[PDB]
């Protein structure tokens, strides 16, 4: 009531019930993917780390931030009856790299992934938008012993660049092609 | 072909763009409603002597285009609201002199048009002729700039009632004609839309258009005919001279403010210096237990600035919730880059609003409306108005008005948090009236929500309401334990609750606030 | 409820997801030919979902020809997942008949 | 084009269908059809003949000018509703402002021992609003249950989205309805039409009528007028518990008239179901009835014990029954209702 | 058909039959028949027939989603008649499958059928809550079910659809 | 019923019960192996991963995909009474590498592994076809303590190539041999 | 039943394989010479499979 | 919190630390003074450790819906500016953190 | 209590944080229309917090018209988290009515 610790706990609980939210308002989505917000189950994001260098000076070392080492996104997802997620991944990696082996233009196979925060009214607001491309889904296991859960897999996407996060629409007269 | 772009969107599915515009300024703002406020202003356009809720997206047009400083003394309120809008919306009341008249266009039985002008507040009457009339209420004189109307016909309804379309357009000084809206309507006494909307002429007009109202003779509506007319522009209407402002208009606007059925915790001088109006608003602040933001004439040097406080007449123990402001400097215009002078009242309001709004539970009402976070004027090229004149610290202190000093980065901080409270009691600060007003509010809404309840629980509800509101205050840090434990105890608050009869419950609560540190002492020495 | 801990050893409780799903065990009775047996066999053959309605209708307020319910005492259940359990008939079960028990996964509750 | 119904009828006087339903024209028409009424010449029906005709459109059906309605029609409808053998609990202004009509309504509701929600026409400003109560004349020692309303505001239409002005008797009755249904065992006669969680009007785009008119709380309370204020969420609430009772007694309240009306109706129903029975056991029956009714009021908690034990007593409920002669069994009761909590006072101070 | 068939539960009947996904003619060497002649936008609009414009990659998009409905009521679009037709179908098959049933359950079956079909529409996004909360409320749909005699059951349902955006407005300016 | 979250959950559950399938429809098979679909119990597949390089540019590093680093298939299988799986593996590795030590033609010992998705009617549709060869079954343990489960082992197969997934039939007049 | 979780904390239940296998405990009675003993001994010697029929 | 104010602060911090254009910011504007104090029986605090640090990375964090009994929470790693000359100053001045070349 | 160990095998006990939070299971009864059902449905709709008061008032000392408590035997509870549990009605429950059980997360106890 009037004790210092009671005051502290009262303040804490009031500001907690007034300023705290559980991990409710979130939404992951990708351009060109329908229902992906549903099929995705987990996300792990890292924009980039920044590396420091140490310098010897007397009895002290001084570390200085040097350069943004990129990160990656990894999405854990279950698929549908038709394997539409695997279909999309197949298409994506095909556009990324020619199976003939040549290098594709790094503009046609780049996807704009975005996570928004929901609202109490269902509205969404931007939280993070990356321009990424697929790299690998990892070594995945499939069998019959999965007798209580569905076969699900992660996909790893690498950002195009930690610099100049730019994109454009292919749907135009001047497409993603250029003039040599 | 399909590549050429037309001017404006009609009924076709496509894209039409306007010509590129350079002399058009628009700003970004989302209101959060931290401190509802209003003010008495004289502007161009808009309904005078009426409260209008102005947001961060309508002051451009509903309030009208900002005027120039040399156009009388009416740039002060437009600038004031300009800084005020960047925090929260307003409930501004516009006033016009008797010279203001709105234009009216009367259409006869055959649709014959005639023009007239009538003073605002004056009623509208129709003679035997002139079957009906239409008048604009947006406050635009329709001459600078100009607007035109167009009347055409269209298909009929299911009942065969004639339907005619009205289109509105605006024309600038250059002559660029831009449409605004169009609406079809049927003259029938029982006219209905295909979606069931009311097509009755004045009713449909008020339902759709926010700019035009109409009056229709009941004895001539049956015989009223229509015609195709083009370029129907109001003539003869104008606000007149806005420089001349009347105490009658001031008091009428004050009455409107009082009778406004909306919450507002703060009021502004907003470029008003009439002594009677200042006194009226002071009485309003006193009898509504709200905060006032009066300002004095900036041109007053410190010699005559000191007697101006007494000349206000608001000095006393009652008008202590209010504050009085002055700005003895000159700045540079943002828009016209001119050497201009206007009060800092709105800037101070915005500063304290930002300071209070960062706190969550109740707001930092105890926060000093100053500091780098708040005390920032920084309009443009601040220069002193009267470098020759010199203020006096002790005379200024006893005058109880707010002066201003240098800040961190050369900017210019309000170095004062003292109200016009004459007596040197602890309520003569600004945070104390802030807390009294806040607690007055919270007590009001808790009492009103528990109003008219069966007995036996009211005392308990009051007890927990007090506990929870003290919880908010102690979270905010405004109230602390008393500094005197031996005689005054260590309890930051105490409560008394009881009742006299079937009615008249009574409660007395005491609380101890915290410090604000508006003066500091320092002494140097060296050990050599 | 999410049970969180803060500074000064404070405990706090916060809202979470609705625990709308779970399991319901019920007891019933079969017939001469096994109505419930054929019903569950057809159910597992069709591999479909079922909807159930539960209500409390006191006979005092019952009116008409058949029992009439009220919105207050009625709950509709969706995405019901019906299955049965093995039922053991003993040696001394001279006065005891078969009591078929069913295990039912329920997903989300609607109230009308 | 839509259809209402089809039905086969016969001109014969004694024509009857195999359903047992008479096929006679009028018999069928005002036995089953709920729209048309016909008159048939009993002498020409035998020789009457019909022809195949389609789309018998009615013409001449007019409503006329409904703006003005005769005081004769008003009083006729008043007598009709008075004579209606139906259960009704209160009477509404419903936009009628005729002095004779409203006085008749006041008389009828006083007879019915019900409440009235009379209103003054909103455009009248506060200055003349107070004399309007006397002009109506419904104030008195009998019409104490009824209340006087005024709505000096303009709102937005739900259908025509037009700025319109009207009364508040309907929303007041809605508040009474909700306050009485939230209580189940008896109904909330002891509640008031106020409260943030309970009193909500919030019609549409509420805006004032006269920016110049200013009311006076003392003047309106002297004149027994009802004010209406606003809540936190912008909804609209009724901040009154006062009737138009001229007497300074507790009858000026609105829950107290409700409670003695209720108790009166319980006594009436119990005595009337008890009537036409020889004495000897009727006295015990009525005593147990009064015990049971007081049981429900104490369950409700609306009544309270007397506040002065030695002088006002300690038992809230006092009851007595006797007989005068071969008839006239008299019964009396005395009770103490709860308070209203009109106002809270609050004054801050500093511990220093 | 392609634009609707991508949706699963009922199909995007409300989808505008246009866009790069749909509005693609691209037969071969498209040339104008009458370069001399010129259309009129307002006359065409009141004529209520479908014209065609340029697309993203030089291909040629149907720039219209308007039927020949003369009256300018909300059913004069194409997505609105699509939804009446769809709901008409679903109502027909649900009624036909519940046809000739013992009484006392038909109302309940109708109630859950309505709920589930609204579920499909709200999943499709075709129907949304009304934009007018104060007077028109916030309920995207409402139902009325009752009966007249041993026969003639009757149901009336109301729903509020979503937008399609077949015209757009844009205005340029610079701050210079 | 009419609440936003109820609408969301209803949409989710309907589209889930209408578009979701468990890891039911699947089939692994190999040319020349009878019953292998039965005996095999687990599969782990990786077609190939694609490697990126970092390039230092100012405060940012840009990673670009080069090249498909290949993967592998690993199948966990139980054998029969006769050890037919071990027999097949023996034959396979024999064809892969001469025990005399010479290099065999990389066309006779290449096997076409394929995983199909089943259907409701039992039909199968192509999902992944690789051309692989055995490499190693791994260090496997065999003992008598396996008192509740059968001795089972994995086999690892390496794809012939991530480029030109081609195959032909030996059953011809012009066999897998060539002209020097 | 597979109990899955989706966005917005939604729970869902889905079909799985038939739980066709398991264990049944029964109670019986033997005879003078052990009919059941010889039967189970012969069964374990033969290492065979058996089919049963149950009815009401 | 509800608004992700911690992520907002981290965004701002790393932005001040390193220019997204790639250039090197002055190692004085983006340096924060972290301090841990010991409380007292009366609620007073006393200095225990004060470091001058800057953000580097929050680490690879996982976010999903399966967190059905606890809140999504993350760590942040801050590197000290230097183990030598633990100095700081106030930006709020006429002579700001900028210097003369 | 923190149970620490020191040199010479000594055991020691020390204060810790208040164990102010936990769970309380209660038993109640519903009504004809389900007062508690509507109340909990409204509570979970509003997603709010509730405060409760508990007291022991012997009838011997009761005075006035309604029960009057004393500060000694009254406890106020804050941050209460009120939910219910499924209630099983049996086959032979001829003389037994529904006993609704509620599970309540409590955070911190105040005494007046």
């Amino acid at each position: 009531g009037v004790g210092e610790r009671e005051v502290g706990k009262l303040t804490s609980i009031i500001m907690n019930k007034m300023l705290f939210a559980q991990g409710w308002q979130f939404s992951v989505e990708v351009d060109g993917l329908e229902g992906a917000d549903f099929f995705a189950k987990d996300i792990t994001y890292h924009d980039y780390s920044i590396e420091y260098e140490t310098i010897k000076i007397g009895g002290g070392n001084i570390l200085q931030p040097t350069e943004r080492s990129p990160g990656q996104i990894t999405m854990m997802v279950r698929d549908t009856v038709d394997g539409l997620v695997l279909d999309w991944f197949k298409t994506a990696k095909s556009r990324v790299i020619n199976p003939d082996g040549t290098g594709n233009i790094p503009s046609q196979y780049l996807l704009n992934v975005r996570i928004y925060r929901l609202l109490s009214s269902g509205l969404t607001k931007l939280e993070n938008e990356m321009t990424v491309f697929p790299v690998t889904t990892g070594d995945v296991t499939y069998a019959r012993d999965q007798v209580t859960e569905f076969k699900s897999f992660p996909m790893t996407f690498a950002l195009h660049s930690t610099f100049n996060q730019s994109s454009s629409s292919l749907a135009s007269l001047l497409g993603f092609s250029f003039s040599l | 072909s399909q590549y050429s772009i037309q001017q404006s969107l009609g009924n076709a599915s496509g894209v039409a763009v306007s010509p590129i515009n350079a002399d058009a300024t628009l700003s970004t703002g989302v209101a959060l409603n931290s401190s509802l406020w209003a003010g008495i202003g004289v502007f161009a356009r808009g309904k005078p002597f009426t409260v209008l809720a102005v947001t961060e997206s309508n002051y451009e047009d509903v309030l009208g285009e900002p005027l120039k400083p040399s156009s009388g003394s009416q740039f002060e309120p437009i600038r004031h609201v300009y800084e005020a809008i960047q925090q929260t919306s307003g409930y501004v009341v516009r006033a016009v002199p008797d010279d203001a008249k709105f234009p009216i266009i009367m259409f006869d039985e055959s649709g014959e048009p005639a023009y007239s002008a009538l003073p605002y507040g004056s009623e509208i009457e129709l003679d035997s002729g002139e079957a009906f009339a239409i008048y604009v209420d947006d406050g635009d004189p329709c001459i600078s700039p100009t607007r035109e109307l167009t009347i055409e016909t269209a298909t009929a309804d299911s009942a065969g009632n004639e339907r005619f379309l009205l289109k509105l357009t605006q024309t600038t000084s250059l002559g660029v004609v831009t449409t605004l809206e169009t609406h079809t309507v049927s003259l029938a006494e029982e006219a209905k839309d295909d979606m069931g909307r009311l097509c009755y002429l004045p009713t449909a007009l008020e339902a759709r258009s926010k700019y035009l109202r109409a009056v229709v003779n009941e004895e001539l509506i049956s015989t009223a005919k229509v015609t195709n007319k083009k370029s129907l522009a109001f003539t003869g209407g104008t606000n007149g001279d806005q420089s001349k402002i009347s105490t009658a208009a001031y008091l009428r606007a004050v009455k409107v403010l009082n009778n406004a059925p909306y919450m507002y915790t703060a009021v502004l001088g907003l470029g008003c210096y009439d002594n009677a109006a200042i006194t009226a608003l002071g009485k309003i602040c006193a009898d509504r237990l709200i905060d006032g933001f009066f300002d004095v004439k900036p041109t007053l040097t410190y010699a005559e600035a000191l007697p101006a406080v007494e000349d206000t007449g608001l000095l006393g123990t009652d008008y202590v919730s209010c504050s009085v402001y002055h700005y003895p400097f000159s700045c540079k215009d943002k828009w016209t880059q001119s050497r201009v002078v206007f009060g800092l009242s709105g800037v101070a309001y915005a500063a304290k609003a930002r300071g209070v709004k960062k706190n969550s539970d109740v707001g930092g009402w105890h926060y000093s409306p100053a500091g780098e976070e708040r005390a920032v004027i920084a309009r443009a090229s601040i220069q002193p108005l009267y470098p020759e004149d010199t203020p006096d610290e002790e005379a200024m202190v006893k005058g109880r008005l707010n002066k201003v000093s240098v800040g961190t980065s050369g900017q210019m901080i309000i170095d004062d948090a003292l109200t016009c409270c004459t007596q040197d009691n602890y309520l003569h600060f600004q945070h104390v009236p802030s807390l009294m007003n806040a607690i007055s509010r919270f007590f009001v809404q808790l009492a009103r929500q528990m109003k008219h309840s069966p007995d036996g629980i009211t005392a308990a509800g009051l007890t927990k309401g007090m506990t929870k509101l003290l919880d908010r205050f102690v979270a905010s840090g405004a109230l602390v334990a008393p500094r005197d434990p031996d005689a005054d105890g260590t309890e930051p608050y105490v409560l008394k609750v009881t009742q006299a009869e079937f009615d008249k419950w009574e409660v007395v609560w005491a609380c101890c606030p915290t410090g604000v540190a508006r003066r500091i002492q320092g002494v140097p020495l060296l050990i050599k | 409820d999410v049970e969180d801990y803060g500074p000064n050893g404070v405990k706090f409780n916060q809202h979470g997801p609705i625990r709308n799903s779970g399991e319901i065990q019920v007891q019933c009775v079969e017939t001469i030919e096994g109505d419930i047996l054929q019903f569950i066999k057809d159910r597992i053959a069709a591999k479909d979902y079922v909807d159930i309605t539960m209500a409390a209708t006191p006979e005092s307020k019952s009116s008409g020809v058949n029992a009439v319910t009220k919105a207050a005492t009625t709950i509709e259940m969706l995405d019901c997942k019906i299955y049965s359990d093995a039922i053991d008939f003993s040696t001394e079960d001279v006065t005891a008949a078969v009591r078929p028990s069913l295990r039912i996964v329920y997903n989300w509750i609607e109230w009308d």
